[PDB]
């Protein structure tokens, strides 16, 4: 009841900010820039991946407006439901590669294109795997979707969702390990090179690297930390009141994970002085 | 000057193994593809193997494929031919031939002196085995091919060689009309489709020898029987 | 005396250029127009050739 | 006294020449070619893209067979391309990477290049050793080499930034004739089809017509407001076009000894780097700093089309001898071959 | 669908591209420096410490440097200055001892002020918007000697500072760095060199390394 009202308000802001931010970010990466670095290749795919995630919001937004009534087809929502998670985990994987690439260049264009193509193809296989597993295993209720479902009879689907959470912490370990090393490496350089015309750049960039770590941590950690409880709730049998708490908590933390989609274009604009001067011009 | 010296040949027992070497001096060896061509005693030329520049492409004749191995050492400017299970059919003089391939190049332009080994497919036809000639008179030599040597790119991959008595073959005409460097202008190559003619205006004493037509349309490279000019 | 030597050379050069025979601009313009007309058909860039005759298919 | 009197006589001669040119300016080329129909819209597609240069391309020149071309880049590489297949025939490493010009000999046996090193290096393409080697280094210019053109396998004309052009004997390595008279850096030269005359454009905004054999300046053409960067003879040898930094192209006539037509547009505010004519001379193709190549109607001064396929300056262009295609080189390190379709 | 020799020509082209790729990788790891300044301003002395264009190659701590000297060209500068668009840094040499001297050719222009107009055009040039400048102030020992006899008021009429060497040296540095009309895109590294100095190469390495790191931080998008 109360949750649906919050979700409609929360996703409305993300949809407006995410669409504006990513479209502008796709104009800079394509129109303004004719030649792109390895990092700009990944951020090009992240903006595309986030845009598709943005397009999944109106399907979810309309669901909450109709009082949790999904009049569309059951097949469509499963495609829409998985497409939202497909784009979210494409962003996480790509942001894992951005942090690894930034670590090397601070402490190759052909490789980046192939990695982006492989990630999209590999993620598309999981998108088909979820669609095949969900539809073929058994029939689903078409009245409403995006709800809580017990998966004790579909443990294969739950195991695949468990793998993605496991790979997240492996990816998140790389992001913490890389950005902390990048930040500490720049801080010590700023101390050695204090006698120079601009030593504050190594202090601002060290602060910029930590902000990317904080934004990634705030948006994604609470969702995946609680996802273990969400998976365990689906398999094991618990109280019916406990199920609603798990559903409400996970659905709110999913909004926080969706906030990173609209915070990627904003984060790149402010940190890179080149875009700021272009934006002012 | 451009030099190609072969070594390692000699009398070997049947079923044995022998290693032929071709040392190159006076040119950029690593830039040239290399061929081995053999000539049985009182017989025509027969292509053996090919290794490209950069060693990326290697081709063998069917009669030697699986038994011969061709290799090169670019830093040492040495070409190798490892032979195994040698038969009496392999008794021939083996020539080391350089050939470079780019637009307008002249493959098979330089031949080595050859090394002698003694053991104890488009068909190119030269029906006229011998032609009696006199100095100062014009001579025409004919060659035929089972397939059309004219490619869709406009080239006709026919080559003409002259082997004077006691000497290695020399390139006269490449791609059926072009005259090789250092060859007098009296030689002219004319052809169409499967029939080709080599015209020699004002024949001289040096021109006496055997003439071979070779096709380079596809592998294996095949030679004609050869036309001998005698006084 | 460097400037005076250069002045003599510059004046002497201008005499040679001022003594040339000049035809009318209309006569010169007609020759350029005539040349373009005569070679118009054999200009592949002006009149693109059929794809069979184009080496850059 | 004597200097003041002499420089007054020079002004009188200049007025005499200006009056002489005005006397023969009875009509305008625009009025003469008003009746003829326009060429229409010229649409050319990129048939080939030549990749492999890793720096700004500064010059290119077609061979006389209309199939091979040589391009120069400041990655220190001279590359000879098979334009039909895009195959690289040769890659010549340059001793000095600051190359600004390159030339293909009409025989096809030699290529030439040179830049800020003040040297014109001749490379032999047909050697028994199978590699391209330097055959001659022409020293003697005291400024950068801006352009070079072969007359034959033994003669080449070079223009330099020391305000002089020179005719060289390649076999002896000595400049047989020196062409002096420009007061600024000579930026380009073009040979007449009979190779008896050549025009040069300098940074004094003037174009001079030189006699190769006699070795003196026959005519001087003025009218540009800034440095001339490009020059090209008309296919019949009786006219030439120039390109300057003032975003204008002008067509000068040798026999009328004056400018005939100006090729400029209000949108164009960038300098011109290269100019060339189509085989019939009806089209004038010019490369610009605004990343584009504009095809002009030479007779009617109409912009016939645009070649927009580069992300940086179009630094050079050239049309094949048979007129089949046009190549454009650019600072974005790519060469493209263009022609239309029926 | 190719002929026998056509397939061999393509293989030749592929080998050329392999060699061109390797040369591009090797050239992209070398530091290219454009050396500028006025005549007889200590520039020649800098080259020793480290008819067209003179190029100098040297290696310092596993880093290869290319230094381009274009002081021997009297042609139009705007016709060839764009060829150096993309160098790591510009090494500009200014002679401090030439503050009270007069340009020999003009006979009425201050030598120090002649460097400022040269520095102003290079620093504000459109081809070097993002290129840092390594400003070398040579002849510091001779500058101190000239301070005692000729005060700085001759070079700068509006100079109210003291006549000490340290104050005089710092004031000249400030004036040059104030000619930088783009203090954000580019940075100016100032070093006081001398004939007997041996740390000039180290400062170039430190300044070049600082430029390289800040170039990566722009590629990574964190700066
Ligand atoms: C499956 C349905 C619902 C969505 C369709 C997927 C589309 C949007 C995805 C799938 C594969 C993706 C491409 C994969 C690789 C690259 C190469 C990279 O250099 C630019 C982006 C680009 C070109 C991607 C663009 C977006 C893309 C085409």
């Amino acid at each position: 009841k109360l949750l649906s009202t919050v979700l409609t308000t929360s996703y409305s802001v993300i949809f407006i900010v995410g669409l504006v931010g990513n479209i502008i970010a796709l104009y800079v990466f394509l129109g303004i820039h004719r030649k792109r670095n390895s990092i700009q290749i990944y951020l090009l795919n992240v903006a595309i991946a986030d845009l598709l995630l943005i397009f999944c919001l109106p399907f979810r937004i309309m669901y909450h407006i109709n009082q949790n009534k999904w009049t569309l087809g059951v097949i469509l929502c499963k495609v829409v439901g998985t497409l939202f998670y497909m784009n979210m985990y494409i962003s996480i994987i790509l942001l894992g590669f951005i942090s690894l690439d930034r670590y090397i260049k601070i402490n190759t264009t052909k490789q980046s294109i192939y990695v982006c193509c492989i990630v999209w193809m590999l993620a598309l296989g999981g998108f088909l795997t979820m669609i095949i597993l969900t539809l073929k295993k058994g029939g689903h209720n078409s009245t409403m979707c995006f709800h809580y479902r017990d998966k004790h009879n579909a443990k294969g689907e739950a195991i695949f969702n468990f793998i993605l959470v496991v790979m997240f912490w492996l990816i998140f370990l790389l992001i913490i390990l890389s950005y902390i090393k990048i930040g500490k490496n720049l801080l010590r350089i700023s101390k050695r090179r204090s006698k120079f015309p601009n030593s504050g750049k190594y202090a601002t960039t060290a602060r910029n690297s930590f902000i990317v770590l904080i934004i990634f941590t705030i948006c994604f950690v609470p969702y995946h930390a609680f996802r273990f409880i969400y998976i365990s709730s689906q398999l094991n049998v618990s109280s019916c009141y406990w199920k609603e708490i798990v559903h409400k908590t996970n659905e709110i933390m999913l909004v926080l994970s969706s906030f990173n989609s609209c915070l990627d274009p904003v984060m790149y604009f402010l940190m890179s002085s080149n875009i700021r001067k272009i934006m002012c011009q | 000057d451009v030099q190609l010296v072969e070594s390692g040949g000699g009398l070997v027992q049947p079923g044995g193994s022998r290693k032929l070497s071709c040392s190159a001096s006076g040119f950029a060896f690593s830039s040239f593809g290399m061929h081995w061509v053999r000539q049985a005693p009182e017989k025509g030329l027969e292509w053996v193997a090919y290794i490209s520049s950069g060693s990326g492409t290697i081709y063998y004749a069917d009669t030697v494929k699986g038994r011969f191995t061709i290799s090169r050492d670019d830093p040492k400017n040495t070409l190798f031919l490892q032979m195994t299970s040698l038969r009496s059919e392999d008794t021939a003089m083996y020539y080391c031939v350089r050939s470079i391939y780019y637009y307008g190049s002249s493959p098979f332009d330089f031949w080595g002196q050859g090394t002698t080994l003694t053991v104890s497919d488009i068909v190119m036809t030269q029906a006229t085995s011998s032609v009696p000639v006199t100095p100062g008179e014009s001579v025409s030599i004919s060659c035929r091919s089972s397939k059309s040597l004219l490619h869709s790119n406009g080239n006709t991959y026919l080559y003409w060689f002259l082997q004077r008595p006691g000497q290695s073959p020399q390139l006269l005409i490449y791609r059926m009309s072009n005259l090789a460097s250092g060859v007098p202008d009296r030689f002219s190559g004319s052809g169409s489709g499967t029939a080709f003619t080599l015209t020699i205006s004002r024949l001289e004493a040096e021109d006496v020898g055997v003439y071979y037509c070779m096709q380079h349309l596809e592998y294996p490279l095949t030679f004609g029987a050869g036309t001998k000019l005698e006084l | 005396t460097a400037s005076i030597a250069q002045a003599r050379k510059l004046v002497e050069q201008l005499k040679m250029e001022a003594n040339i025979d000049r035809i009318k601009v209309s006569k010169a313009a007609a020759d350029l127009m005539a040349y373009c007309e005569a070679h118009a058909k054999e200009d592949p860039l002006l009149t693109p050739v059929p794809a069979s005759e184009n080496p850059f298919r | 006294s004597e200097l003041d009197q002499l420089r007054q006589e020079a002004e009188q001669l200049k007025n005499q020449i200006r009056d002489a040119r005005k006397a023969c300016a009875d009509a305008t080329l625009s009025q003469i070619t008003n009746n003829i129909d326009p060429v229409g819209r010229i649409q050319m597609r990129t048939r080939r893209t030549l990749r492999g240069h890793l720096a700004k391309i500064y010059a290119m020149h077609w061979g006389t067979d209309s199939r091979l071309l040589v391009s120069a880049s400041q990655d220190g590489k001279l590359i000879i391309w098979d334009s039909y297949t895009t195959n690289k025939v040769h890659a010549i490493p340059l001793r000095s990477s600051w190359v600004m010009t390159c030339a293909y000999a009409p025989s096809g046996n030699y290529v030439a290049c040179g830049g800020l090193d003040n040297i014109c290096s001749i490379y032999n393409l047909k050697t028994r050793e199978g590699n391209v080697r330097v055959s001659r280094e022409l020293a003697g210019h005291t400024g950068y080499l801006s352009c070079c053109r072969f007359l034959d396998d033994n003669q080449i004309v070079t223009s330099s930034g020391d305000t002089t052009c020179a005719l060289w004997d390649i076999e002896t390595g000595q400049q047989t004739t020196t062409f002096t008279g420009h007061t600024g850096d000579v930026m380009s030269l073009s040979l007449a089809p009979d190779t008896r005359l050549f025009v040069s454009g300098a940074c004094d905004a003037s174009a001079k017509l030189w006699d190769v054999r006699e070795g003196m300046c026959r005519q001087t053409f003025t009218g540009h407001e800034s440095d001339i960067n490009a020059i090209c003879f008309f296919p019949n040898g009786n006219a030439f076009a120039t390109g300057s930094d003032d975003a204008t192209c002008r067509l000068f006539d040798l026999r009328a000894d004056q400018e005939l037509m100006t090729y400029s547009h209000d949108n164009i505010i960038c300098g011109i780097t290269s100019v060339s004519f189509s085989k019939s001379g009806r089209l004038l193709l010019a490369g610009y700093d605004d990343f584009n190549c504009n095809v002009w109607d030479a007779l009617k001064a109409d912009r016939a089309g645009v070649l927009a396929g580069h992300d940086n300056r179009v630094s050079c262009l050239g049309v094949t001898d048979d007129g089949m295609a046009v190549a454009t080189g650019s600072w974005d390190s790519f060469l493209k071959i263009w022609n239309g379709s029926s | 669908t190719l002929s026998a020799e056509d397939k061999a020509a393509v293989e030749r082209s592929k080998m050329i591209d392999r060699n061109l790729r390797e040369d591009g990788e090797k050239a992209a790891r070398e530091v290219k420096l454009l050396l500028l300044g006025a005549g007889e301003s200590g520039k020649n002395t800098i080259v020793k410490q480290m008819t067209g264009i003179v190029e100098t190659h040297f290696t310092f701590k596993d880093l290869h440097f290319k230094m381009f000297d274009v002081g021997a060209q009297r042609s139009e500068r705007k016709k060839w200055i764009h060829c150096f668009e993309g160098v790591t840094a510009i090494i500009f040499c200014v002679a401090l001892s030439d503050y009270d001297l007069v340009l020999a050719e003009d006979e009425e222009m201050n030598r120090m002020h002649a460097s400022m107009k040269l520095f102003d055009s290079i620093c504000n040039n459109k081809w070097f918007t993002d290129t840092s400048i390594i400003l070398f102030l040579n002849k510091k020992d001779l500058f101190e000697e000239k301070i005692k006899k000729s005060p700085l008021t001759i070079c700068y009429p509006e100079y109210a500072g003291s006549n000490t060497y340290e104050e005089a040296a710092a004031y000249i540095q400030c004036q040059f760095e104030d000619l930088n009309k783009r203090k954000d895109t580019k940075e100016i590294y100032t070093h006081f060199t001398c004939s007997t100095d041996t740390k000039n190469v180290q400062f170039v390495f430190d300044a070049v390394t600082d430029v390289i790191i800040k170039n990566n931080l722009k590629d990574c998008g964190l700066f």
